[PDB]
């Protein structure tokens, strides 16, 4: 038996601020780590209504939920039960910038995330502060090892109202609490989607599908 | 209000010179908030300069300073360093740091003046 069950629940709390607006979001959900699928129900507990596009937050809301082929070592599942943390810089094409940190632990059949999210320098009339984003496009994150830890780069793109795209570069460092078998360079294909939401995004249901592969 | 922020290292340097700023925070748990550099010149509005994550694993820079400035952080203290190389007159300003975003906690700043020539 692995400590990572075929079905794992999720509980999380995010505290953060975007362009000075503070907020707290809590989440509950469930997913299938070996299928690479998960669903989360998120609730704005402080700072409602959010004055910025909810989409900039959603990738901060766990690479344990990735379908890993057997010939690629799975850094994330191996990291449990002790867990792992990641930090991420998100640099937007209009020089908006976000930095997030998340600590991921486990108890029983449930992951626990504590997430800190800070963003600023977004133009007040840009698509983030004016809530003109529609969705993230599906993406491909390039995973590589450097300094003995696992890192990932992905070029991201938000579809805008009117058909434009608004671009972002993600740089992530992932660090397990213990030493684990490190993989070779590979890729992770992602698809993240807000399945439903209420008017102001105080309630959001969020889905990701993710799968690792070599080339 | 044991929370305090103190920037050090500013000064008068000539164009093409170097300075190493630092920003020391007290009153917070070590390495559990991101830290952010800003600067503000005479009649100009405040500019974001650089940022570093809680644990120091990731960094970010404004386009105007990328490749010239480097941000780093003590793993055991809330102390951040901004190595400023290849300085330009446009870099003249008061530089300050903030813990996290939107906290209201700000330091007095440190004056950087870059003399042309
Ligand atoms: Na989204
Ligand atoms: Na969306």
């Amino acid at each position: 038996a692995s400590v990572i069950k075929p079905e794992m629940k999720i509980k999380l709390r995010m505290e953060g601020a975007v362009n000075g607006h503070k907020f707290v979001i809590e989440g509950e959900g469930i997913g299938k780590p070996y299928e690479g699928t998960q669903t989360l129900d998120l609730t704005v507990e402080e700072g409602a209504p959010l004055p910025f596009s909810y989409d900039i937050l959603t990738p901060a809301f766990n690479r344990a939920f990735t379908k890993y082929p057997e010939d690629i070592p799975d850094y994330f599942k191996q990291a449990f039960p002790e867990g792992y943390s990641w930090e991420r810089s998100m640099t937007y094409e209009d020089q908006g910038i976000c930095i997030a940190t998340s600590d991921i632990t486990m108890e029983g059949d449930c992951f626990f995330y504590e997430i800190r999210f800070d963003g600023t320098n977004f133009p007040p009339n840009g698509p983030v502060m004016q809530k003109k984003t529609l969705k993230w496009e599906p993406s491909t994150e390039k995973m590589y090892v450097e300094d003995g830890v696992l890192k990932g780069d992905v070029e991201m793109a938000l579809l805008l109202e009117g058909g434009g795209h608004y671009r972002c570069d993600f740089k992530t460092t992932y660090k397990a609490k213990k030493d684990v078998r490190l993989p070779d360079a590979h890729e992770v294909d992602h698809r993240i989607e807000i399945l439903s939401h209420d008017k102001d995004y105080n309630k959001v249901r969020l889905y990701e599908h993710a799968e690792a592969r070599y080339s | 209000s044991q929370v305090q922020l103190v920037e050090s290292g500013g000064g008068l340097v000539q164009a093409g010179g170097s300075l190493r700023l630092s920003c020391a925070a007290s009153g917070f748990p070590v390495g559990r908030a991101s830290m952010w550099w800003y600067r503000q010149a005479p009649g100009k509005e405040r500019e974001w300069v650089a940022a570093i994550s809680s644990y120091g694993w990731v960094t970010a820079y404004a386009d105007s300073v990328k490749g010239r400035f480097t941000i780093s952080r003590d793993n055991a203290k809330n102390t951040v360093y901004l190595q400023m190389n290849s300085l330009k007159p446009e870099d003249t300003a008061v530089y300050y740091c903030e813990v996290s975003v939107g906290t209201g906690y700000r330091g007095q700043g440190t004056q950087v003046t870059v003399s042309a020539g």
